[PDB]
Formats: C-alpha cells, structure tokens, sequence
C-alpha cells in the first residue's frame, strides 16, 4: 500500500448512489419457505419491477433461493456484487447461524488439509479449521511431543473428543500450539485450515427472527455488533421483502465494494 | 457332552477360531541411536 | 488364558524405524484393544 | 507432525539419534500344541500354547 | 494505621516509569472453572481434567494452578455460592425459565456484598437505599413480606394473618428481594430451611467472571430497570459441544484473565462479607 495524501478542505463529491446502482448488482439469498408462504411465482418479476423504482436496472437483481440455513452453510458461493442473506432464526440453530454469518461476513484464506498424513496445529488467534459437507463429525485427539494422545488414544477413534456431530458446517477452534489428530469421514466432509483476514465488505446478513445472538468473533470476551449484521422482526415474508426493498439504499450504504486480490476463480453475476 | 461347565477364560484348542489373524491398529514412538547415514545394515537374517 | 495371565506380541517391519534398532528410549504407544473368541475343536475318539 | 515422521534429535560424525513415530498394523496369530496321549486313544496329554 | 488512603498519589503524564512494587504471597495465580455436571455427562470421559490441565500448561499456567469444579445446576449452585479460589470463571448453561435465577446468581457473585443477620421473628426491617437488598439463601426459601404503616399497622396485609402477606419469592434456592425503601416490613419464611440477610452492595467483585454458555443476552445484574450495563466480565458463547466450549475457554484464557483482575480477593471463600 502506497501512501495517498489528501486535503481536508476539498468539497464533498456528489452522490454516487446512482453510479453504483447502474454499475453493480444486488443478490438476495432467502430460504425456500419464503417462496412457500408467498404462494406465488410472478413475485420475482414483481420485486424486480419494484426495485426498478428504487433505481436498480432490470437485470441488476438476482434472487438465489436456498433450502435452509444449515444446508446453505455447506460451501456458500455468493454469485454477486452486493450480497444480502435473509436468515430465519430458530431456537437451537444459534451456533450454526452464527457459523454461517462468521464464514460469509469474514474474509478467510483457506488451505487444504490432509487428515490422513499430517497432524495439524493452529497458528494463532485468527486460525480456525472449517469443515463443510453433507455430515461433518470432526473428532480431535490432541498429541504430545512424542505424538501420543492425552485424554485419548491415537488409534482408538472412540476415545477421541468430539467437537462437532453431523453438522453441515463446523468452525472448530482448538487449543493453539498443540498438534491434533482428526477423524472426519473423508468421503463426506472436507476440512480446510483457514486464517481470518479482515472483514468481507460485500455481504450483509439480515437476521429475520429473534434476539441479537450472532457472535462472529469466536473470542468469548468480544461480542461486537457489526454494522452488516442487520436484524428485523417478521410475521410475513412479503413484509420482510417489502422492508428490504424500501430500505435498500440503507443496506447497500452499509455494505461496501469488496477489496481483495483473490486467487480462486468463481462465477460472479457482475454487469 | 461334558461335566466341566461355566468356567471362564480362553482354551488353547482353537484360539484362532478360523480367523487368519487378530488385527490391532496401533502406533508407537521411540528414539534410537543409529549410525549417521542410513546405508548401514545390522544382521537380521539368520541360520540356526 | 485368564486375567492373571498376559499376552505378548512382538512386532517388526522392513521400514526405517527398525533399520538398526539396538538402543531405544522414550518408548510408548497406543493400541486399541482387541477381542479373541475361541473356536470349536473336535476330539476325534476311536469310538463315540 | 506426520503419521510416519522421521525426526532427528542429535547428530554426530558417526552416530545420530532419530525419533521414529509410525502407524502400524499388528496382525498376530495364536499357537497351540495338541499332544494326544498314547493308550487306547481316549486320552490327551496336553493342550498348550 | 492504613495503606495511605487519605493522601494522594502523584504521577507524570509524559514519563514512562520503570521500577515496580514486586509483591507476591502465592504459589501463582490459579484459574478456576465452575462447570455444570451436564458438561461432564456429555463429555463422558474422565481423563478430561488431565487433558485440560495439559492444555493450560501449553497456554502458560503451571500444573497445580488450574482447578475444575462441578455443580449440579445453576439454581442449586446459587445456595451459598462459594468461590474457593483465585481467578474464577463460572459457566452458566442458559435455558428458558432460569433467566431471573441466572441473572441473580450473576448479580450475587460479580458484586461484593456486606451482609448483616436478620432476627426475622423479632424486629421489623427496612431497606436503607438503592444498594440495600435482602438476600435469602437456603434449601427452599419462600419470602412473604408485609409492609407496615407509620402506626405499625400492615397495609394490604394483617400483620397477624400470614396468609394475607405478599409473596415476593416462592420456593427458590436464592432470592435477592428488593422492597420499597423506607417501609417497615414483617417477613415470614421457613426459618429452618432458609437464612435471610440484610446485604449492602459495595463495589463490584472484579475477580469472578461469568461465561453464559447458551443463547441470548439476558443477564441484568443491576436490579434497576433503567440501567442494564454490559460489563466486560459478562462474557458469552454460542455452544453445541461442551468440548468446543472448554477448548474455546482454554484457547482464549489469556484474554479472559486480562478482562479480570485478581487484586480483589478475600480470605474466606464466601461470596459476601459478613459483619454481624
Ligand atoms: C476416523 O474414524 C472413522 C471411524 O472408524 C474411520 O472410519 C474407518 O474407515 C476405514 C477406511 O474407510 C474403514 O475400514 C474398513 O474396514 C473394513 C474391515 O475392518 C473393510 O471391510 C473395509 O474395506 C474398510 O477397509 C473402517 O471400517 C472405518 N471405521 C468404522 C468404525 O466404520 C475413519 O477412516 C477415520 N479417519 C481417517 C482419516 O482414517
Ligand atoms: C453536484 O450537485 C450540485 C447540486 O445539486 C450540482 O449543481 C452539480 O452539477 C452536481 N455535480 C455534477 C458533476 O453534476
Ligand atoms: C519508581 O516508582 C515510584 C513509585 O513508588 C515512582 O515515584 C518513581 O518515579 C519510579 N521510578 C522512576 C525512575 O520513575
Ligand atoms: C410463616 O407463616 C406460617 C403460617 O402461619 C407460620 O407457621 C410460621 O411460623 C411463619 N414463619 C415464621 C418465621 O414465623
Ligand atoms: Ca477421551
Ligand atoms: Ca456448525
Ligand atoms: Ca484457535
Ligand atoms: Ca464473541
Ligand atoms: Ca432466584
Ligand atoms: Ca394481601
Ligand atoms: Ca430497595
Ligand atoms: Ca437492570
């Protein structure tokens, strides 16, 4: 990063809202029960026409339905330029909802893990292991300096310490600085060693249900309410979508253009 | 068709029970002096 | 074979870990348990 | 740390000191020696290991 | 004489000082986890305290420092909560209908209290001010109060007929009742199964910390309705697996004790000073 000098007297520039609405795309990820309750199917076209009033051209809005939160957690591709994630809260899904929110909101640099050969440590605070799949049950057996289990026997998977069971997505943090042996169902689930970089400006999460419960920061001490974790009450999905459409300017104002020299190619819905 | 009954253990008559083997997965750790380069061979193959 | 007794299993491989293994320290291992069930043995009497 | 790592802990001109950790599969098999007594053939002398 | 309270300590804002008052009467600081019995139930192990001690040794705590303590459930732990120990963490498994009892145990342990007895059957008691409560602890406390006029005649309750009394806490292990400040009160509860104490609240016990294991943020230690502070020591986590919770605590233990401060600690293990 080179320095960029700037005066403190230059006049504020005009509003760039129209430029960004003409140049960018918005995409909404909502659960299937939304469409089920709406009981329609001209509704995507109607909402596109409705967005056109707020100033998003006809092709700018992309509605990507997903089955439900736990099933969408498994490797979410956010094919867009401004991402909204409607997220219906149900009791006992708190941790999984938080996991998904952390995953998409935060920028991660992930490396493959070969569970069958190497025992993996965690470098520090920012490192986690993310396991995604149809059913991930990661079991961890910590190891000594001589590679012998403590609280576990390295060859008896039954004595291992389970930290996730049958979960589509698990973000495990273990004690940093200790080698571990992992048992995860290699045919089903894929585990990656990831480091949390800064935040992802592209995505916003609209919790639809209950109290302020999302905790992106795995640290117990800090529980910061980030601006992109919006929340709203609901009884009717039509009311939720009308709320979003009416207040779309505020939402995209909260979000901001993504900035990262990525290396993994993937499909994007850009103009 | 015998009198000796209800006594635990394992007899030597057929401990294999038709199993080709008894398998135990396992791992070990050890530290050992060896010569500096691995091109050496201690005698392992024997005539008795 | 009962509780008071023991079963010894000696092990060796053609790998580097045993190439010149003559001195060892800090030895330890973790082996999951196993079960051994005895099969049937027919005592072939001349009659009966 | 690998499953089959080959770690050093001290090296000298002639000798070194390797730490070996390996995953193994111990396949073993019991042995028995059936020795049947002489006589009429109804007696067995020992059923040992 | 004193520790020099009544004279001021001066310091410079433009100098970084060097020499420190090294003092220690200890083996070393001792981290100290209180966990519900259901945690060990789900873990279903039992070399696990050894495992966690080995983990803490990596994180920098010697062996004989960390202690693990089981309590049945939060309501039963509330009765006479003893913190026999230096750096206390309490894992409270949140569940519905225990909001008040959890918030109340948090209010009891996180804050320092100065408690006098209450010969309930003889006198009538008041509450001096905002910091004064009546803390009742026992196997089953059932506090029934009756306010009194200036003439010592009950209002809304005949002072003799106990059935007319106003019940303020019904069959609870711990009840921190606040009543109207300036009204004489006649109190009735089950003297054998419960003990009620007139407790003032000093500053906050800045030693014990509370990790809420379950969901939403409900801990309101401040009995006032207007204020709902969120102290640094009201930590919280989202949980499914107690092993994950304990690994989280171990991994981030340094930050937790950075939030805490061990300088506040009493001789006795009691959660409240007793001043007869
Ligand atoms: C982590 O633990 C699980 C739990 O055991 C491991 O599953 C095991 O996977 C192996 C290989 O897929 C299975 O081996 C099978 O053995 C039977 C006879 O024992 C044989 O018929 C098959 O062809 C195959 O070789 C093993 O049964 C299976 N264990 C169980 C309880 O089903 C898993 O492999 C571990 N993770 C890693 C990375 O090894
Ligand atoms: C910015 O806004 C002012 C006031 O509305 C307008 O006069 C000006 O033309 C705008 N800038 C541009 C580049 O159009
Ligand atoms: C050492 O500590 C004392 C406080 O007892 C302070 O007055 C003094 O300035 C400190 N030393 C230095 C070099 O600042
Ligand atoms: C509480 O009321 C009951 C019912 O009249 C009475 O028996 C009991 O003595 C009262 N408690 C005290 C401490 O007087
Ligand atoms: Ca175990
Ligand atoms: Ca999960
Ligand atoms: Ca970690
Ligand atoms: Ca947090
Ligand atoms: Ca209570
Ligand atoms: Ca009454
Ligand atoms: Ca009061
Ligand atoms: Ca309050």
């Amino acid at each position: 990063n080179i320095p960029i000098t700037g005066s403190m007297d230059t006049v504020y520039s005009n509003s760039t809202r129209e430029e960004v609405f003409l140049t960018s795309t918005l995409c909404l990820y909502y659960p299937t029960e939304a469409s089920t309750q709406i009981s329609d199917g001209e509704w995507k076209d109607s909402l596109s026409q409705m967005f056109l009033i707020k100033g998003w051209p006809t092709g700018s809005v992309y509605f990507k339905e997903y089955s439900n939160i736990v099933d969408f957690s498994v490797d979410p591709q956010l094919y867009c330029d401004y991402n909204l994630v409607l997220m219906k809260y149900d009791q006992s899904l708190e941790l999984d909802m938080s996991e998904l929110a952390d995953l998409i909101l935060n920028e991660w640099l992930c490396n493959p893990m070969d569970i069958t050969l190497y025992y993996y440590q965690q470098s520090g605070e920012s490192n986690k292991w993310i396991s995604m799949g149809s059913s991930c049950t990661v079991k961890v057996c910590p190891l000594n300096t001589q590679t012998l289990g403590i609280g576990c026997q390295t060859t008896n998977v039954d004595s291992f310490e389970t930290v996730a069971e049958n979960e589509k997505l698990a973000i495990v943090d273990v004690v940093d600085g200790i080698n571990h042996k992992i048992n995860l169902t290699t045919t089903t689930c894929t585990i990656r060693n990831c480091k949390k970089l800064g935040p992802r400006e592209n995505v916003a999460v609209i919790q639809v249900g209950g109290a302020n419960i999302l905790d992106i920061t795995a640290d117990p001490t800090t529980n910061p309410q980030i601006e992109r974790m919006m929340r709203v009450n609901w009884k009717r999905w039509w009311q939720v979508f009308y709320t979003i459409v009416d207040y779309i300017n505020q939402i995209v104002q909260v979000m901001s253009k993504r900035s990262r020299s990525l290396n993994s190619a993937a499909f994007y819905y850009r103009v | 068709r015998t009198r000796t009954v209800n006594l635990y253990g394992l007899p030597a008559a057929n401990p294999n029970n038709g199993n080709e083997y008894y398998e135990i997965s396992g791992r070990f750790s050890l530290i050992s002096l060896v010569p500096t380069n691995d091109d050496y061979q201690t005698p392992i193959m024997n005539s008795v | 074979i009962k509780e008071n007794s023991y079963v010894y299993v000696d092990y060796w491989d053609d790998s580097k870990a045993f190439r010149n293994i003559v001195y060892v320290r800090s030895l330890a291992a973790n082996l999951n348990s196993v079960r051994c069930t005895g099969g049937s043995y027919h005592f072939s009497l001349p009659v009966g | 740390a690998q499953v089959d790592e080959d770690i050093i802990v001290s090296k000298t001109s002639l000798w070194k000191e390797m730490q070996y950790n390996r995953d193994i599969i111990i396949r073993f098999k019991f042995g028995n020696s059936i020795v049947k007594m002489g006589g009429l053939g109804y007696k067995w002398s020992e059923i040992s290991y």
